[PDB]
This record gives C-alpha cells, structure tokens and sequence, in this order.
RNA sequence: ACCUCGGAGCAGAACCCAACCUCCGAGCAGUACAUGCUAAGACUUCACCAGUCAAAGCGAACCUCAAUUGAUCCA
RNA sequence: AGAGUGUAGCUUAAAAGCACCCAACUUACACUUAGGAGAUUCAAUUGACGCUCUGA
C-alpha cells in the first residue's frame, strides 16, 4: 500500500503536494490542507508543514461522532492530530506598472 | 521631479487590504472538523441562559465587532434579553455597528438546530436588512 | 379561531404557573436537603 | 520507549472509574463550548495558535428595568415578538458608556496602534464625530473603520465633539509612495479652542485622500489629542511625510490622545485630479502581481507526464525555427 | 442483473453516453448534459450495448 | 486443492518485507446522470505497464466502500 | 457569652457563567426550539442585621 506520511514537519511543500496517505483518519486536515476522496492529505498552499494536536469538534451532521461525543463525560475533550501548511510567500505584491 | 520618486513595489499595511480586494487567503482545510475556518469574518452567536451575544470575528481570532445584550445601552430598551425580540434587536445593532466599521460581508456557521431556530432566522433577517451580507465573496486566485 | 386577549391571558397563566411550580420545586428541594 | 508527558494530559483530571455516575455531555453545544475553552487555553504541546498567532447607576438600572418589565405593553410586544429598539438612542448610549472600548478594539484590529505608536495603545474617551460634507444637503460620517471615497473627502470635514484645548490630525497610515513606514499628513489643526474648529491653527493645509490606482484600500485616521498648553510647532510630499510615533513622542508631555476615527479610501477620479492639478506629477498606477507559478526542474525525460509538460516550460507561444 | 445501454441525445446531436439499468426495468429517459449543445437535454435509451 | 485482487496472523513505532502456511472474502451491487470539460502540483504496491489524489479555471448547481477486475492485436 | 463569618443552589465571576422549571418532540428520558424566575443583609476598608460551630 505504501501509505503513510510523505512530508514530515518542517518540510517545504508546494501547493498540491500530497502530505500523507492513509486508510483511516490517522492525521486530520488542518489549515491549508485538503482531503481527497481516499483521505489523502494534500497541501492547498505553499509553505511549511506543521503537526499539532487540536480539540476535535465533529460536524453536527456526523451522527456517529455526535453520538460518541454526547456519550462522553462532562469534562472530557477529544484531541486529534492535525496537519497544517504555514504559507510562506504572500499572495502577491503591488508593483508600479505605469506613471500615468 | 522629486515628487515622482515612487518605490517600484508598494507596501499597503492595511490588515483588510487584501481581504477587501478579495485576494487574501482563507484557511481552506479543517474539512473533518466544524466549524469551517474558510472565511475572513465570522458571525458567532452565543445564547446563554440570560444573555444573547453576537460577535463579528476575524479568522485570526480577533473580535472585530461585538454586540452583547449585557450592555446597559442595549438592555435598557427591551423586556427580556433572552428571546426572539432580544435576538432581533441585537442583530440590528450588530448590523449597524458592522456597517459603521466597514464590514459588509460575513460568514455564518450555525448548527442545524441553530439554523432551524426562529430566533436565529430573525437575527439573520435583521443583519441582511441592515446591510451585512452573510456570505463572503469567493477568493480571487 | 381565537382573540388577542385570551392569548395574553394564557401567556400570563403560563408565567404565573412557572412562578408557582418554581416555588414548589424550590420548597421540595429545600425539604429534601434539610 | 515512552517519554512522560510534560504536563497535565487532557482528560486526566476527570479520569475516574465512576463513568456511569459521571454526568455526560447530553448535548453537542455544551461539548462545543468546552472544546472552544480548551482550544483557547494554553497547552504545552504544539498547537495551531503557536504557528498562526456607580452604585447609584446600578440602582437606577435596576429600577428602570423593573419599570420596563412592569409596563404591560412591553411584555405583550415581547411575547408577541413584535417589539423593536430605538437604534439612535442605543447608539448614543453605547457611545457614552462603552463605545471607547469597542473603538479601541477596532483600532487594534486595523493595526493603527502597531503602525502609529509601535504597539502602544490608548482609549478614545472623547466621542469624536467627523463628517465630510457631500454636496450641501448631507455629510457622510467617518466612523471607526468607515468607507469614504476621495471624491466625498475632497473638501475638509466638519468635526464635532462635546468636550472642552484640542489638536486634530489626519494621517494616511499606508498612503506613502516611497518609504513603507512613513505616512502623509492631510490636515492638522492645533490649539483648538473648545468645540469650535475654525479657530484652530492650520499648521499644514488640507489635502484630500490620494490612494494610488490599484494600490489597494488605504486607511486614514483622524487623531484627536487633549492639549494642556499650546506649543509652537515646526503641496509637497517631502514635507507631508513624517511618523506619528516620533511626532507624538515630541509632544506627549502636554498632548494625550483622547479621540480616534478612521475610514477606508479607494481610488477615484478625484484621486486623478489630486495627482494632476495640485500635486503636479504623473499619478502612479499599481497592479497586484502574483508570484510566477512554481514548476519543478525540467527533466530530460518527463516520464508519464502529459504533452503539456513542455508547454509548462516554454516561454514564447509563437513558433520558432532556429537557424532556418 | 443490469445491462449497459446507450442513451442518445434527443437534441438531434449524435451525442451518446452509456449507462446501466436493470434489465427488468423500463426503458430509460434521462436528463443529461449535452456538450455539443452545451445544455441539459433529454436522452432516450436506443439499444442494449451489452449485458452485465 | 490452488494460480488474479482485498483483509488478519505480520513487523509491535516512517515505508517495505514472515514466502510456504492458518484462514475470512471479490469477480458486485446501490445511487446519480455536470458520475461534464479542463488543469498547477503530487502519490504509486519497490521496474515498466497500470493505478491513485488534486488547487486554480470553464460550465453547472446553490459517488460508495476492502477487493468487485484483463493489456496489445483483432472483431 | 465567644469564634467563623455573608453574591439567587455553586463559582481564588466581576451584577456574569453554570445550575433550575414548565410549553411542544418524545411511552418516557435526553436533545432541540420557545418562554420563566431569580441575589452582592443594613449603615459609614470599618461597625451592627442573618447563618454555622463552641457552652450553659
Ligand atoms: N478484446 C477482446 N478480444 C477478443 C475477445 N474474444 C476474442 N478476442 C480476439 O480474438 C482472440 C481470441 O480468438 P478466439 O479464442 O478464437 O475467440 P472466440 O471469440 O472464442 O472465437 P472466434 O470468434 O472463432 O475467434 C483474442 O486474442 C482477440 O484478438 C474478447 O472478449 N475481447
Ligand atoms: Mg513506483
């Protein structure tokens, strides 16, 4: 299957690069990280890849996750591993084109 | 002419420059988590036991324009601060404040039950009739 | 069909029962704890 | 091997064998609130934030609220969800009570403090009001973060504020054309007697906004300083450029900021007129240029790549014939 | 089982696309996007291509 | 009995690797008919063949999950 | 008689958040939506009005 992480933390990533391939949701998409049909994590921006742990708030439509989280103790909070792309370059710059 | 000495690259430091030009990035990930971060400004409503509060908050987390019924200036004009009237009034106040602050476009991320709520519908109607549009323009790539 | 006055009276009835049964539950809980 | 946690692991305090007796999240909203609180709370592990970061008045309020509740009409309207609120009265009351704090948050969000005072902050105590007279029948206001066109800002605005001297100043925080940090002053009245503004000392004459075309949206700030005692101070960009930071450093002893009001200006034909008629210079036009698209180093044998691979690296689209 | 059938554009163009329908089910009429006309148009089952 | 494909023993934790063996399954079905066209950048069963994900754009609306398959020639 | 003293039930909350109740959906609960009530004991940090403990 040759699945797993393709870009570890601190690796420069260009937009569109596949960061990690997985069967289940081992790593969750973070900021500027998109998910393919097969749960592949790819970079939506050009920048550095960072792995963090963040509170997991499932979408309300996700019935299984909502049931799991409602069956949870009043103080517990779920955490998941997320992958983020810290964009490096700015969107662009304003350049003098003509002195009308 | 000295007055014509212009740097080849301009540097606009206004935080909302690219956001208003519709060119700034939005956090497009977080597909498996709720709410989505793909916005520039978000309308967040907190309905406490006694007070109803609304916030217009930037993606970075900075609160830009808040309207809380806890404030005297607003609670001194309505009977109950935890009802549909309170929601509608606070929405209208937030719409006015957003217009005066220059925030015309916004993203609202309600839960299914929140959206079905009549009070939330009234608040959204108040915002849209006040001028704030609860749908941000698409990014320009 | 119905009128406005009966609706107002019904709302006042709901308010007054809310108060009354709130006091009832409060006294029940007080007796419990005591 | 297992390295022990560097702090209290989440969900560890409540970890108990009495799960059945432990109250649970009966709803999604309560868990959402708890998760938001946890996300706000700092943590010892890597997190997304690390990388992407009187008594009489109370009595009077209680009495007024009691009177409002006692008013049956108010209760009937509330229960029929048909009541409204006086927007103007609410606006005035908010301005008096807690408008300065919200205006401070707006200024911080727009970066005025970081760009004007290098992060040093304050609160606009004075409920300042500025309005640019459009035509004669009306005057567009200038709130905190408003939006006004240079055409509407062509002439100097009317300023009103219930207070008692004052120094009013207008800067373009990002209108500078050569040095990124500097900014242009548009008009500066000093030693204002009370409320009347026509008696102010015009140290620098009035200029309208001139944001270059395609240069984005420029933020213009009206600053108002309370002034203890007057001090003597001091169409050319070289002299309109300065820094509010050191300017206010030179006068902070007797001047203290107490009012702010800022708006956003775009390009306009009035900007063309400003650049040509009086600035007497060719107006600069700026275009937002994105970086060139990234392509990997071209390979001799682009195995499995489509025919478009070569086009990705060719520069001229027209046919070329080499030596022939 | 299911059969592969050739839905043909009713817009007069020669456009066609293959779909799957149960053999026992009635012949198929279906809105589908027509690239030649650049518009959604009706398509009608013409002939059974194969049985699958 | 088996020959192709998926899952477990099975690599204790990036990937790949325990063949032979113990087994359990697949050679589909359901929905839909934009399940349309295009296109940066990437993954890839250790070759190739083949197989995957996909920003942006045009045009529209406002796939599903283990495998579920077969090249060239030729009809 | 002495000590601790003191925000509606709880709050190293400062007039807020949790709590709490009914109306509808539930057999029911729960969820959700609509609504409901609520306090800083009295006078100038201090004294005295109410509660708990120590005694007769
Ligand atoms: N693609 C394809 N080619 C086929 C198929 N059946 C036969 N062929 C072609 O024909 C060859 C096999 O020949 P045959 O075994 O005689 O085929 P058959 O259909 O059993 O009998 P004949 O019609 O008499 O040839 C293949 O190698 C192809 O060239 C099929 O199902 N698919
Ligand atoms: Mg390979």
């Amino acid at each position: 299957r040759r699945q797993g992480i393709k870009k570890m933390e601190g690796h420069y990533v260009h937009a569109g690069n596949i960061i990690a391939t997985q069967r289940h949701f081992r790593w969750h998409p973070g900021a500027h990280v998109g998910v393919g049909k097969n749960k592949c994590l790819y970079a939506l921006e050009e920048g550095i890849v960072r792995y963090t742990k963040e509170v997991y708030v499932p979408h309300p439509r996700n019935t299984e996750a909502v049931d799991l989280i409602t069956r949870l103790p009043k103080g517990a909070v779920l955490y998941k591993t997320f992958v983020h792309v810290v964009p490096a370059k700015p969107e662009g710059t304003f350049k003098l084109v003509a002195m009308l | 002419v000295e007055n014509e000495a212009v740097a080849p690259e301009f540097t606009n430091r206004n935080p909302r420059n690219l956001e208003l030009l519709s060119v700034a990035r939005k956090e497009r990930g977080w597909r498996t988590v709720f709410p989505s971060r793909e916005f520039w400004h978000r309308l967040r409503v907190i309905r406490t036991q006694h007070h109803v509060e609304a916030l217009v908050e930037h993606q970075n987390g900075k609160v830009v324009v808040s309207a809380s019924t806890r404030e005297w200036a607003i609670k001194k004009h309505l009977y109950s601060t935890r009802n549909v009237v309170a929601c509608e009034s606070i929405g209208r106040v937030l719409a006015q404040r957003c217009l005066e602050a220059g925030i015309n476009f916004m993203v609202y991320q309600p839960t299914p039950w929140e959206a079905a709520s009549d009070s939330m519908k009234r608040l959204q109607s108040a915002m849209t009739e006040g001028g704030v549009v609860l749908r941000e323009p698409q990014r320009i790539y | 069909e119905l009128t406005f006055e009966e609706t107002e009276r019904r709302a006042l009835l709901l308010k007054k029962w809310s108060l009354y049964k709130q006091q009832e539950r409060k006294m029940e809980r007080d007796t419990i704890r005591a | 091997r297992r390295t022990p946690p560097l702090g209290p692991m989440p969900n560890s305090d409540i970890d108990l064998s009495n799960l059945e007796r432990l109250e649970k999240y009966r709803s999604f909203d309560r868990y959402r609130r708890r998760a938001e609180q946890e996300a706000q709370a700092p943590h010892w592990w890597r997190t997304y934030r690390e990388y992407f970061g009187r008594t009489q008045q109370l009595l009077e309020r209680k009495q007024a609220i009691q009177e409002l509740r006692a008013n049956v009409e108010e209760e009937r309207a509330a229960r029929l969800r048909t009541a409204s609120v006086p927007l103007d009265a609410v606006r005035a009351e908010w301005e008096r009570t807690c408008g300065p704090y919200h205006k401070q948050r707006l200024a911080e969000y727009y970066g005025l403090y970081r760009d004007l005072f290098h992060g040093a902050t304050f609160v606009p105590r004075v409920p300042l009001h500025v309005a640019y007279a459009v035509g004669e029948d009306d005057l567009m206001p200038v709130y905190c973060g408003n939006e006004v066109t240079p055409t509407e800002a062509a002439q100097a605005p009317e300023v009103t504020y219930e207070a008692e001297l004052w120094t009013l100043l207008l800067t373009s925080l990002d209108g500078h054309l050569l040095e990124p940090d500097a900014e242009y002053l548009h008009w500066l009245l000093t030693n204002i007697p009370g409320n009347r503004v026509a008696e102010g000392q015009v140290t620098c004459p009035y200029l309208p906004p001139f944001p270059a075309r395609g240069s984005g949206i420029h933020r213009l700030a009206f600053l108002l300083f309370k002034q203890d005692q007057p001090i003597d101070f001091s169409y050319q960009l070289a002299q309109r450029t300065f820094r509010t930071f050191d300017f206010y450093k030179k006068h902070q002893e007797t001047m203290t900021p107490a009012g702010l009001s800022f708006f956003q200006c775009r390009w306009d034909d009035s900007v063309t007129y400003i650049f040509h008629q009086l600035l007497d210079m060719r107006e600069p036009v700026f275009e937002f240029v994105r970086p060139p698209p990234y392509h990997p180093k071209q390979k001799r044998f682009p195995h499995r790549q489509p025919l478009r691979y070569l086009d990705r690296y060719r520069d001229s689209h027209e046919p070329t014939y080499g030596i022939y | 089982k299911n059969i592969l059938v050739r839905m043909v554009s009713e817009a007069g163009t020669g456009f066609c696309f293959n779909t799957k329908r149960n053999r026992l089910r009635e012949k198929l009429t279906l809105l589908h996007y027509d690239p030649v006309v650049k518009q959604r148009v009706l398509f009608v089952e013409k002939k059974k291509i194969r049985s699958l």
